[PDB]
């Protein structure tokens, strides 16, 4: 049904009431979310149905109706905006300067904001409004807080 | 069955709440897409 661009909540009725399991981005007729949010399952958009098209557990990403369309990258110097959509709460932009995840295969941007796991899939943006990645896959630091990677897929 | 609900537009907001730090962490990523500290 609804395929208008924007940020969307991923909900389920399998538990008690309606529970937000994650968030995603609709862009160019493709829904983009994190793999751990849906596990590759089909989603409903009103009367319509969205079927998985591409997915990868290691990258933690999944696209619906078509291939991954988001290809903006963090410039490594500028502040970004996590457009957080928390369970039961209104969408809200949080401006931060990302840190770094140093890995064996190079470095990744990292947003140091802690939100409930149901906020997984929320877009991270550059000054132009472009989606530079998704929030929801990272690590738990000594403090207890979460530090997520700026996870971006590949546009074929 | 999982379903989607619109939550808003994707736009940069001027004068947004500026918070959070910028840490440099040594991480490792396993085959299951899970990160850990080194
Ligand atoms: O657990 C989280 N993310 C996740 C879960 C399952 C998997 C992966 C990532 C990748 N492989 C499978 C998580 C996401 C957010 Br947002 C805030 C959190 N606070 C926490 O303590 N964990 C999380």
């Amino acid at each position: 049904g609804e395929t208008t661009d924007g940020v969307y909540r991923v909900m389920t009725r399998r538990l008690l009431g309606s529970t937000q399991v994650g968030v995603g981005v609709m862009q160019e007729g493709v829904f983009h979310t994190m793999w751990h949010v849906t596990k590759g399952a089909a989603l409903r958009s009103g009367e319509g149905r969205l079927d998985p098209y591409w997915g990868d557990v290691k990258q933690d990403l999944v696209s619906y109706c078509g291939p991954w369309k988001l290809d903006a990258a963090w410039d490594g110097l500028s502040e970004v905006q996590l457009l957080a959509v928390p369970p039961g709460e209104r969408a809200k932009n949080i401006q931060t300067l990302p840190g770094i995840f140093k890995t064996k295969d190079g470095d990744i941007g990292a947003v140091a904001l802690d939100y409930p796991a149901g906020t997984s899939g929320s877009p991270i943006l550059d000054k132009c409004g472009r989606v530079i990645g998704l929030y929801g896959n990272g690590v738990v630091i000594k403090n207890g807080s979460y530090v997520s990677a700026i996870t971006q897929g590949k546009r074929e | 069955d999982m379903y989607i609900e619109r939550a808003g537009d994707i736009t940069w907001e001027k004068d947004a709440e500026v918070t959070g730090n910028s840490p440099r962490l040594d991480v490792a990523l396993d085959e299951s897409g899970d990160f850990s500290l080194v």
